[PDB]
C-alpha cells in the first residue's frame, strides 16, 4: 500500500538515481579497474613472450 | 639511423645503403588453418577455414 501513495516520488528518485549513476560512471576514471586490469594483464603476457 | 624497431623488439623498417629511401618490413601472411566438417557417418565433404 505504500507504493501507490508515493509513486511520483519513487519515479522521480529512480530517475535522479539513474542520472547520478550515469554522471558518476563517466566522472570517476578508476571505476573500470577490473576489465582494464585483465586486458592489461593479457597484453603484458602476450608482449613478454615476444 | 640504419634500421628501425618497434615495441615487440622486431625489425620493422630497413634502409638499404644503395638508395636513401627506406623500406618497411612486414612478414608473410601467416595464420592457422581449420577444418569445418560434419560427421563422417553423415557426409564426406569438408570446408577449409583460414
Ligand atoms: C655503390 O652504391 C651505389 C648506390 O646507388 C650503386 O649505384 C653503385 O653501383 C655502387 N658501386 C659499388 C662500388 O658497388
Amino acid at each position: 500500500n505504500v507504493l501507490y501513495e508515493n509513486q511520483k516520488l519513487i519515479a522521480n528518485q529512480f530517475n535522479s538515481a539513474i542520472g547520478k549513476i550515469q554522471d558518476s560512471l563517466s566522472s570517476t576514471p578508476s571505476a573500470l579497474g577490473k576489465l582494464q586490469d585483465v586486458v592489461n594483464h593479457n597484453a603484458q603476457a602476450l608482449n613478454t613472450l615476444v | 639511423q640504419q634500421f628501425g624497431r618497434d615495441i615487440a623488439d622486431t625489425t620493422d623498417a630497413v634502409r638499404d645503403p644503395q638508395t636513401l629511401e627506406i623500406l618497411d618490413i612486414t612478414p608473410c601472411s601467416f595464420g592457422g588453418v581449420s577444418v569445418i566438417t560434419p560427421g563422417t557417418n553423415t557426409s564426406n565433404q569438408v570446408a577449409v577455414l583460414y
